């Protein structure tokens, strides 16, 4: 599942162009090995960019988001939609905000419930979990999803 | 030895309701024979109703164990 | 001409069981009827829709 | 730097502390309240509601109270060169106690109980109960 | 027609000669078929098959709760070769050669 | 006033264990309610099912005590 | 006796503690 | 032994590997008249059979009593 | 209480932060519900061929639908 | 009860 | 000669288990209230049920002690 | 005929020892239903199996009580 | 009659059991106060209620001990 | 030989610890099936192993008891 | 006579039970203090109240161990 | 001649206590398996070592019991 | 002085019970120190206070042992 | 006549208690390993040290029992 | 040597109880080490102090055993 973050207004330079470029690269790389790809997006620009070429892969799209500031349209909603539509591997494409004249496009490989269940999580044994790990993991993972989207979209904005 | 164990369990589950209906009944009958006033009788009516509910509970338990002990695959 | 209505059996079994059944029926009169009639209502609905 | 406790207490809308050096910090874990200081073990905990209580090294006696709704706490041991031990308290909504009210609190409690009186859905019942919890905590914590 | 829920059940079945045969098949020729409207349906068929396999497995398989696996000193072919993989190989290379 | 009283008294030592079991039962019901109130009627139900054994056992012991007090 | 009527309305009744008066 | 009086069956595992096993029909239908009833659709029962069946619409409490 | 009710921790946290924001003082409460209004427009697809489009201005109806 | 690569005497 | 007193004192000893059960029950109540302070009436109700059972057993053992003492 | 009664009264201790254990089993059932209400069945089956075991032990001790009481 | 000393002392064991129960209940209150130090009052209330019942039981055990002593 | 009957009773008192053990075991089993249900096949197996021991011990506690009741 | 010493011994058993309860109660204090030091001297006061009640119970047990020693 | 028999009965009771400990070990292992399935083999081995030691103690008790039945 | 010897042995039993109670304190101390070492000294203080009480009880019962072994 | 045998049996009961104590050790082991395998060897070493102390105490008890048997 | 042997056996029972109490402490040690290895030696210290009480009491017990074996 490829979550592509973008805007809804134009005159944004070529940031959505680079986003859709990275998304096309990822899709064409992951469809060779045979991984079935689904596409989630934020903004009409990614939709207009990938309709004709990858419109047979759309799953769910959100728009009219940044009419207001960001956490108006809470990332929690999108994260809940992803978990309800739980994929086996998730990627997030966005623009990192280095400085006022420089950005950078990135892809975040994000952990999913399948990838958590296939690991014993021995790396977190150094940490004390006040509720038990098995009971707090499912509530921590949704927070992780939400926070991931949040910072990524702030940087993209 | 397994046959003896099984028959013991089966007979206990079969007589459990009979016990709840008979021996606790005898106890209630003693109390009825001994009590005379109205306050104690008012309070004892609720014990009798509790015995009703308890009997139905024991009957449910026995039904469960008997359908477990008389269920055959083939 | 008997002691039937003055019996330990009466006061221990007949009046408690009967009164409990009566109280439960009075309190759950409608719950029971609805739980029973659910299936019949659904079947009648299905039949009418198929016919239509 | 120093052998202090570097607190960062943060909500999405406002970061109240970033590298504040303190002595002791009390926090309302999901099981119960507990107090983190320097030397405390690496731990993670989920929070339920109530009044975080911060105590600076310059203060010692003087305090700072902040109400938290929900979130997490992450206590990380001190790096060998930093000499100082760090802690991160993340809250989905972190208000001070000065900005709280008991009247609108009780009104919202009343309206929550009114909405949940028609108890049909599991999420509605759960939301009513959790709102009761948080609003009781707000009432008990406000001045 | 009248409403079918007003109609008497035995009268309906006397009128209908086809579903008579459907009832005889499952409730006269058998005594253990479920009292469902459609016992021949795929859910019932597959449930019966899975029950069959689970019953036979529980009865015959070597397990921690063994029914039939008991008093074993001379094993049969399948269990012997399942427990002794060294002998299955040797007995098999000899057979092919 | 002989051995029958002693036996009927020694029979009563089980009521302590029965009371500990009942206490554990209802403490578990209390904890489960405090955790997830929305299944109260279930926990209570199972608790009553448990009592359907525990009470019965205690009552047995009491009866056998009287049987040894008037054997 | 047979249940006559052309109606498909599943109708049940609740009773009162009063008798019919004509 | 010769093999004449051998076991007249094959184990279910070997049948399953052969693709031969059937699981169903705890009951059976002996006669073809009884087998083809649900497929005929027009005469599931002959007329004689129909009138013979009409005699058993209800159980006989009189015969039970006697 | 949420994995049993079929609810996410993010949903619960948001729906509780809403009540907390309702328990605020009016000058800060105005800015809080200001900075925390909602406006989204979900658009569901199935190999193209839009199944539905729907707007959301409330947190509870956004998480429900 | 558990398969092994060793065969005993009686099962030789 | 004083065997009835021995029997009474031996029958009394179930008060220990009864009190252990009561303590465990009310401890569960207090803990569940420290966790969920908004739910106290239901927890108290179940605690009262358990206390009724336990006090019933305790008064039973005391009554039987009095019986064996003054038979 | 006093030692038989005392032997039976002494054998009745396992009833109280078993009520503890039934209490713990049903407490575990309650806690499991509070932690995962989606699984009501598949917990009650194991509960009934273990309870059956402890019921068998109770039957054993009561049977041996009656045995020593008449033999 | 020194024999009744034995009986009285035997009765005193219940005091030990009651003490264990009281300790468990107080421990629960102490932990509850630590977990939710905001209230500290509604927990002490139920603590006193339980200590009421447990002290009552201890008092009647002591009284029965003295009774079997003097008689 | 009444002391035989006493010894037997004492030899049966051990069921009180046996059943307790079994209870704890099955309690943990239920907790596991409520925590990580998808591995019942493991937990039940381990439980059966434990029962295969506990059963055996209890059988000994019966057998020797009967031996001391006859010899 | 010397038989009174056995009464004293039983009283000592009661003292052991109260000791067990006292230790259990202290553990909760230790844990609640390690979890939440900020409220230390409150937990101390609550423990002090419980400790005094337990101490009185122990003192009573000792007094009876003297009274059924000298009489 | 039953004085040896009582000793044997006491040994059996000790065996029961050992059985209770074994059950506790099994319960802990099941809980551990539920929490950390991938590490079962190590946990199982540790449990096996504990079980062997406990079994050895139990056998020792049974042996001494047999000896005390005759010598 | 055989009765005296028995009374002293029972006193020893009380000492063993006291030790069992003492274990709780150091277990709670170890857990609290594993959690928050920064509250070491305070915890040590509370620990020694409780140990003082337990020690007092032990000394008392030992003294009673000596008394009932000579006087 | 068989007082020494009775003493040996009592010692055996003590051994059973020691076994019960061991069970908690190995439960904590099988739990701390589930909670942190990377330090499991250290945990195992600590558990072994504790087990050795418990075994040493049991051996000492057995030696005492033999001495008691042989007067 | 009857009475003396019985007294020694009772002392042995006390020692077994002490071992049971020790087990809890070493289990707490294992858990604390699992959760916070960095203060392992500072836990070990406290456990040794715990032994410095517990074992010391045990020593007293055994010494008194020998004294009442040759008093
Ligand atoms: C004290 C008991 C003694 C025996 C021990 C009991 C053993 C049997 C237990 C049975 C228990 C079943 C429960 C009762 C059944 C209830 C429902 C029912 O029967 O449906 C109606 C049903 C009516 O049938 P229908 O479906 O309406 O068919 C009517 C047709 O139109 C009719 O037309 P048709 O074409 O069918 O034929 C006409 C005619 C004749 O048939 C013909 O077509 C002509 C051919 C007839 C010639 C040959 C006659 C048969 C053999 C000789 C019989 C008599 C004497 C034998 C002498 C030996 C040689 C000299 O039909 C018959 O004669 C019917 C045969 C009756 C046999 C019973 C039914 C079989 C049930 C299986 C019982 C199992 C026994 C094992 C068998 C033995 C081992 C293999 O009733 C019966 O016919 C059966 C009678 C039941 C027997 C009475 C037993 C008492 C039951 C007590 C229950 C109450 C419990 C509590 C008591 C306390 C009360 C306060
Ligand atoms: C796999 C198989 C499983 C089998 C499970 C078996 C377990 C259940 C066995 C219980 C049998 C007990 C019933 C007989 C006892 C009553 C006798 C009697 O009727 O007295 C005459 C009664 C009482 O009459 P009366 O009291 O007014 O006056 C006459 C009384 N005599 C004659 C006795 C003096 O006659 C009636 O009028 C009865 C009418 C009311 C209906 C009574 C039935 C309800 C009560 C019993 C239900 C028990 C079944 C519960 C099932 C629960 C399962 C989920
Ligand atoms: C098959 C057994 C299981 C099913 C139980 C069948 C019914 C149970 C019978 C009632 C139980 C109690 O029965 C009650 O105790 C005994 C029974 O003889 C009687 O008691 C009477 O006989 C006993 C003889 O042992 C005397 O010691 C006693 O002094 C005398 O009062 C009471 O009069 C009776 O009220």
């Amino acid at each position: 599942a490829v979550l592509a973050l973008s805007s809804d207004k134009g005159l944004c330079g070529g940031v959505n162009s680079f986003v859709a470029k990275q998304a096309r690269i990822v899709i064409k790389e992951n469809e060779m090995a045979g991984n079935a790809v689904q596409v989630y997006g934020v903004g009409d620009k990614i939709r207009s960019a990938l309709q004709r070429t990858f419109g047979d892969r759309f799953k769910r799209i959100m728009t009219e988001v940044t009419r207001f500031p960001w956490n108006f349209g809470q990332a929690c909603i999108i994260a809940d939609r992803l978990m309800q539509d739980n994929p086996a591997r998730l990627m997030v494409i966005y623009n990192h905000f280095k400085s006022a004249v420089a950005y950078d496009t990135l892809t975040l490989n994000v952990l999913t419930p399948t990838q958590a269940a296939q690991s014993a999580k021995e790396q977190l044994n150094t940490f004390e979990f006040e509720p038990e790990k098995t009971d707090v993991w499912k509530d921590l993972q949704d927070f992780y999803y939400a926070c991931t989207v949040f910072g990524c979209m702030l940087d993209n904005i | 030895r397994f046959y003896f164990m099984y028959m013991a369990r089966t007979t206990f589950q079969a007589v459990r309701p009979l016990l709840a209906f008979s021996v606790f009944g005898e106890v209630m009958k003693l109390v009825l024979a001994t009590m005379s006033s109205g306050l104690f009788s008012f309070l004892f009516s609720f014990v009798l109703a509790f015995e009703v509910f308890y009997f139905f509970l024991q009957c449910y338990i026995s039904y469960t164990f008997l359908t477990m002990f008389f269920t055959v695959l083939f | 001409s008997n002691t039937v209505l003055s019996n330990a059996w009466f006061y221990s079994k007949t009046f408690p069981f009967g009164a409990v059944f009566y109280m439960l029926g009075s309190y759950f009169y409608r719950d029971i009827r609805e739980k029973l009639w659910k299936e019949e209502k659904s079947l009648i609905h299905t039949a009418q829709e198929n016919k239509n | 730097f120093k052998n202090q406790l570097l607190l960062t207490l943060s909500s999405p809308s406002e970061a109240i502390y970033v590298r504040t050096p303190v002595r002791s910090v009390t926090v309302p874990g999901s099981e119960g309240a507990m107090t983190m200081t320097n030397g405390h073990s690496q731990t993670v905990a989920r929070l339920k509601a109530g009044e975080i209580i911060v105590r600076k090294g310059e203060t010692g006696d003087e305090v700072e109270r902040f109400f938290l709704s929900d979130g997490f706490v992450l206590f990380k041991s001190p790096e060998d060169d930093s000499g100082c031990c760090t802690a991160e308290v993340l809250g989905v909504e972190v208000v001070p106690v000065s900005m709280l009210d008991k009247e609108s609190a009780a009104t919202a409690l009343q309206e929550l109980l009114q909405q949940g009186a028609g108890a049909t859905d599991e999420w509605t019942k759960a939301r009513t109960l959790l709102g009761q919890e948080l609003l009781s905590s707000v009432i008990r914590a406000a001045p | 027609n009248p409403p079918v829920w007003k109609v008497n059940t035995n009268e309906w079945l006397d009128s209908d000669q086809y579903w008579q045969a459907f009832v005889e098949k499952h409730h006269f020729y058998s005594q253990y078929q479920p009292g469902v409207v459609d016992p021949e349906a795929p859910q019932e068929v597959e449930a019966f098959k899975q029950a069959w396999h689970s019953r036979m497995g529980k009865f015959n398989d070597r397990s921690d709760t063994p029914m039939l696996y008991a008093y074993m000193n001379e094993l049969p072919s399948w269990e012997y070769y399942d427990l002794h993989r060294s002998a299955f190989l040797e007995h098999m290379t000899y057979f092919l050669v | 006033a002989g051995v029958a009283s002693l036996s009927a008294a020694i029979a009563l030592m089980s009521v302590g264990g029965v009371a500990q079991g009942i206490g554990s039962l209802f403490a578990a019901l209390v904890s489960g309610t405090a955790r997830n109130p929305s299944i109260k009627e279930d926990l209570f139900t199972y608790t009553l099912i448990g009592m359907g054994f525990l009470e019965f056992l205690g009552i047995i012991c009491v009866l056998m005590s009287a049987v040894l007090l008037y054997s | 006796y047979a249940t006559l009527g052309s109606g498909w309305s599943f109708s049940k009744v609740q009773y009162t503690k009063y008798r019919i008066t004509k | 032994p010769s093999g004449a009086y051998r076991l007249p069956a094959v184990d279910y595992k070997r049948q399953l590997s052969r693709g031969t096993l059937v699981e169903g029909a705890d009951f059976y239908l002996p006669t073809a008249q009884e087998q083809q009833r649900l497929a005929r659709h027009f005469e599931p029962y002959s007329e004689q059979e129909q009138e013979e069946r009409r005699k058993f619409r209800f159980q006989s409490i009189s015969v039970y009593l006697a | 209480m949420w994995r049993s009710s079929g609810v996410s921790f993010t949903r619960y946290a948001s729906e509780m932060a809403a009540l907390l924001r309702q328990c605020l003082k009016e000058p800060y409460r105005t800015q809080a519900m200001q900075r925390n209004q909602i406006h989204l427009k979900e658009t569901v697809y199935q190999q193209g061929q839009v199944l539905t489009r729907e707007t959301f201005n409330d947190i509870k109806k956004a998480f429900e639908a | 009860a558990k398969p092994s690569w060793h065969v005993a005497r009686e099962h030789r």
